[PDB]
RNA sequence: AAAUAUGUAAGAAGUCCUUGUUACUUAAUUGAACGUGGACAUUUGAAUGAAGAGCUUUUAGUGGGCCAUUUUUGGUAAGC
RNA sequence: GGAAUACUGCCAGCUGGGACUGAGGACUGCGACGUAAGUCAAGGAUGCUGGCAUAAUGGUUAUAUGCCGCCCGUCUUGAAA
RNA sequence: GAAAUUGUUGAAAGGGAAGGGCAUUUGAUCAGACA
């Protein structure tokens, strides 16, 4: 929905009488500030557990960065997502630098070939492919080739004036 | 064509609870009403006399009249763009002491003590409720409770 | 030629630019309705309590 | 766009000035709004209101309504302030020797004050003598006693006057009135 | 007769609030924080780092 | 003439007993600023490192704004807004958090964008655009004569005391922002930075609780 | 058995101590209602707001409606 | 193990260019800078200079150009019909 | 000796209507102060 940051987001249910200090639960949000971070937060453990705003409180949340920013990495990601008739899931992989940049791609796929909005778009595991052969999507493989090589025929330059004076040329 | 008897429109307000046929307790007999005590309509269906109108159902009045078996009550009834007062003649199976005041009686006992108490050692009682203040800082402790990830879990059938 | 029958529309409306008003509480209500019985020995009361507050400033 | 709580350009709803054109009423009005603006004493600014009130809101106090005022626990000594007429009543046979001022006074009030040992002043000598109204009583006339109040929100079981020109046996006592002929009121 | 507001008119800004002058004097606009050498614990960060 | 030197010299005297108590009181206000915030962030260190969680305070003052017309509201958000003292699109008023106040913020959710005011925020508010209520009369404040004059019987005899008790809530804060009157803002400088206003922050509109962020909105508004 | 709407209360016309009247009532100075005198001021009893509150007289025009979201009846449906 | 920078926030930090406005009409107030006398951007513009003193500005009117503009009165839920 | 309506003279515009509102160009015409 905009320029992605990682966020970890820790909760907690309200302290009572009877059970003080109750248990710490955490995941992974990916969301464009920390204001969306924690409405998901909500949104995800209503699903999994008996408990929502009102009862619970958010402990701490903090902003995770990549390690190793400026590294290729390729990216296997697993979604759960709603089409017009029913869920399906899905298991694709993107070829990056960090994972915030990777998720922006997936959101970026999923709209343009499924039509699916973020709203109905569930994150289930994003995880980085270590060893090469265990990539099994070929538009992927491709770019993995020893000494990988290839051209771009027929450039286009952009002109800042209405006319031109002689018959430009697509060289490169 | 249409139908609007006394009795109208109350097949299930006027029906007894569940298992709660039969005569009526004594205790509704034995308690005491006075001019001026605040209380609330309820019609009990096995008595067919001195039962209000289905209007008041549900409604809180003030005493202002007592007789041998029934009381008088008035109640604030909006007809229109202002309120009329209504008296009604209800017999005591109708009617029943209500509690909202009742718990007014107690603070404003509580608040005499209070005042009492902190007259001779310090100014400004604090003699008036509050809304639920926003909560205060607070440490969490991770000893033994260090917090588990959580993923959203993946489409399945299970019919 | 059929027309319109009944409608509470605009009709809350009207009544909330000078209505809706409480009404006004007053020491001393009506005696209105009470019992005829004890109406008899209260006007008596009041008037045995008049003399006795009169007789203590003649 | 403004969401307006009440209505705009409301005017107050009260007098400002006298409606009539009498030219010493409003040297009165004059001589008493510079008063009512510098003495803060609340005697001056009822006084100025009060100059205001058209004739219905001004009844006429009696001499006898005067005399009964003087009776009052330690009011006899004091000057009795009256915005409007007074009238003379005979019901009375005794009368104190007190100060009076009004707007105008009768032939047979101004008499029976002054043989009685009082003087009758008006307005403007009052604010010589009492400046911030000391020592003074303001009384008003009866408003409800009216002829056209009594008429006034008739309806069933109201128990006010009817709007009748002939009064007698057949005018207004029949059906809806008694119940020997159809219902009463 | 005319509204002048302060951060822009800087009399005004002196005529209320007068400590405005000691606070541009000390150049307490741009004040530095104690230095502090605490270290997170262990667990903090293996919880961040946490899949 | 007499009382030409005089009273202007015991006038002036008594001005300056009263811009020695202004400037006490503002280094005094300046000091506990700075250290309250300074304490906070030693705290979250010291959490920190001894593998624990410092869960700061949820916030006690919050700025409302009236994002949108006059013109099709339903009676209830209407009359809430009524008794914010929101008549005018872009107005805004500071309120108080309490148990009673937020069922207040989620029935007019739709129609006001509010959130977390900083001391910056509402230093610049004040100075800029405040305007105080006396003798229901709109009086620019430009001077802290008025402020004594209104506000004196409370303790507040200064703007910085007048902002001390909005950033602090203290005792008094029902009168000192009752004496506001309601702010009077433009539209942002920037823009409200979305296509579509009439959606709530997290969708990407305008209205909702967007916390802290709601100082980048006032600013440009001011 | 919800959600949404809905009645009442959040103090001075209040609370507490003591004792005066009556043909009502009680086995009974028992109780009921109404009172004299004494004690506790506006963090005086939650929040917010208040171009102030309350009241009265008189009279015009109107009494063919329609549309949109939502709930919903008849009808296959309708710009019904 | 020691720094840098990005991002976010604060400054009662400094400074350049452009546009619109000049309301009020003796003094009075709050301040600032000064040992003082005084001064000041402090409760609303002044200083300097040029051309012309008339159809030059401006008004009215006809025409042209850009955009907009359906025929009034009436009954009606609805009229340019 | 008014208007509807019409003749002559003079000025202007006109590619399936004319008339109107805001602003300005052009032509014709006109008041005000020269202190
Ligand atoms: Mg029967
Ligand atoms: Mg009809
Ligand atoms: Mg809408
Ligand atoms: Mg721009
Ligand atoms: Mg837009
Ligand atoms: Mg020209
Ligand atoms: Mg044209
Ligand atoms: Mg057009
Ligand atoms: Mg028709
Ligand atoms: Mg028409
Ligand atoms: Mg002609």
């Amino acid at each position: 929905m905009a320029h992605f940051k990682e966020y970890q987001v820790i909760g907690r249910r309200l302290p009572t009488e009877s059970v003080p200090e109750p248990k710490l639960f955490r995941m992974r949000i990916f969301a464009s500030n920390e204001v969306i971070a924690k409405s998901r937060y909500w949104y995800f453990l209503q699903k999994l557990h008996k408990v929502k705003k009102a009862s619970g409180e958010i402990v701490s949340i903090n902003q995770i960065n990549e390690a190793h920013p400026t590294k290729v990495k390729n990216f296997g990601v697993w979604v759960r997502y709603d089409s017009r008739s029913g869920t399906h899931n899905m298991y694709k992989e993107i070829r990056d630098v960090s994972r915030v940049a990777a998720v922006e791609t997936l959101y970026q796929d999923m709209a343009a070939r499924h039509r699916a909005r973020f709203r109905s778009i569930h994150i289930l595991k994003v995880a980085e492919i270590e060893k090469t052969a265990d990539v099994k999507r070929q538009y992927v493989k491709q770019f993995l080739t020893k000494d990988l090589k290839f051209p771009l025929p027929h450039r286009v330059q952009k002109s800042t004036k209405t006319f031109s004076y002689k018959r430009p040329s697509t060289f490169y | 064509g249409k139908s609007h008897g006394y009795r109208s429109r109350t097949r299930y307000m006027f029906q007894r609870d569940f298992r709660k046929h039969g005569a009526v307790h004594l205790s509704t007999y034995l308690k005491v009403y006075k001019v001026g005590d605040i209380v609330d309509i309820k019609a009990n269906g096995s008595i067919q006399k001195g039962m209000p109108h289905k209007f008041y159902q549900g409604k809180t009045g003030v005493v202002y009249n007592v007789t041998k078996s029934s009381v008088g009550v008035i109640i604030n009834k909006m007809v229109g763009n202002r309120y009329l007062e209504k008296r009604l003649n209800l017999r005591v199976e109708h009617i029943k002491h209500s509690k909202c005041r009742q718990e007014f009686l107690e603070r404003v006992k509580a608040n005499a003590a209070k005042r009492a108490e902190a007259k001779a050692q310090g100014v400004a009682v604090q003699l008036k409720r509050q809304p639920a203040q926003p909560r205060e800082s607070r440490i969490v402790s991770t000893e033994g409770n260090v917090p588990q990830t959580l993923a959203p879990v993946p489409y399945e059938t299970f019919i | 030629a059929k027309s319109k029958n009944h409608t509470a529309h605009n009709q809350t409306r009207k009544a909330h630019r000078n209505g809706i008003k409480k009404p006004k509480t007053y020491k001393y209500p009506s005696l209105k309705g009470v019992d005829p019985k004890f109406r008899r020995n209260h006007k008596h009361a009041l008037h045995g309590t008049a003399k006795a507050l009169a007789a203590a400033k003649k | 766009g403004i969401d307006h709580t009440s209505k705009q350009h409301k005017r107050s709803g009260h007098r400002t000035a006298p409606k009539s054109d009498n030219v010493y009423l409003k040297l009165l009005v004059k001589l008493y709004t510079f008063l009512a603006r510098r003495t803060d004493a609340p005697f001056n600014k009822v006084v100025l209101k009060a100059l205001f009130l058209s004739k219905i809101n001004r009844p006429p106090v009696s001499v006898s309504r005067i005399a009964r005022a003087l009776k009052q626990e330690g009011a006899a000594n004091k000057t009795v302030v009256v915005v409007g007429t007074v009238t003379d009543d005979a019901r009375i046979f005794e009368f104190p020797k007190t100060t009076v001022a009004a707007l105008r006074f009768t032939a047979g009030a101004r008499a029976k004050i002054v043989k009685a040992g009082g003087e009758c002043i008006t307005l403007d000598q009052l604010a010589v003598r009492a400046p911030k109204g000391q020592n003074t009583l303001i009384l008003r006339g009866p408003r409800n006693s009216r002829e056209a109040v009594r008429h006034f929100g008739m309806g069933p079981h109201k128990g006010k006057a009817p709007r009748i020109l002939s009064t007698g046996r057949k005018f207004e006592r029949a059906r809806g009135r008694r119940r020997s002929k159809g219902f009463k009121v | 007769v005319l509204k002048k507001n302060p951060l822009k008119n800087k009399q005004v800004l002196l005529r209320l609030n007068p400590y405005a002058k000691v606070f541009a004097a000390e150049k307490l606009g741009s004040k530095k924080a104690e230095k502090t050498g605490t270290k997170p614990a262990a667990v903090f960060t293996e919880t961040l780092k946490h899949d | 003439a007499e009382q030409v030197a005089a009273e202007r010299a015991a006038r002036k005297a008594a001005n300056k007993e009263k811009r020695a108590i202004i400037l006490e009181r503002n280094a005094a206000y300046q000091k506990e600023y700075e250290t309250a915030e300074r304490n906070i962030i030693q705290a979250k260190r010291d959490a920190k490192a001894a593998g624990s969680y410092y869960v700061e305070a949820q916030h006690k003052l919050v700025f409302v704004v009236r994002i949108k017309g006059i013109n099709k509201i339903p009676p209830k958000p209407r009359k809430v807004l009524q008794l914010l003292r929101l008549t005018r699109i872009n107005s805004g008023t500071f309120v108080k958090v309490t148990k009673a106040t937020l069922e207040l913020l989620k029935l007019i959710e739709p129609y006001v964008a509010y959130g977390y005011p900083s001391y910056s925020t509402i230093r610049q508010l004040v100075y800029k655009r405040g305007f105080g209520k006396i003798n229901k009369q709109r009086v620019p404040l430009s001077d802290n004569a008025i402020i004594e004059a209104n506000l004196g019987k409370y303790g507040i005899l200064s703007i910085d005391d007048l902002i001390h008790e909005i950033i602090t809530v203290g005792p008094h804060f029902k009168q000192a922002n009752n004496f506001l009157w309601p702010f009077k803002l433009s539209n942002p400088s920037g823009g409200w930075g979305v296509p579509r206003k009439f959606k709530h922050f997290i969708q990407g509109g305008s209205f909702g609780n967007r916390e802290e962020f709601i100082n980048k909105l006032v600013k440009s508004m001011n």
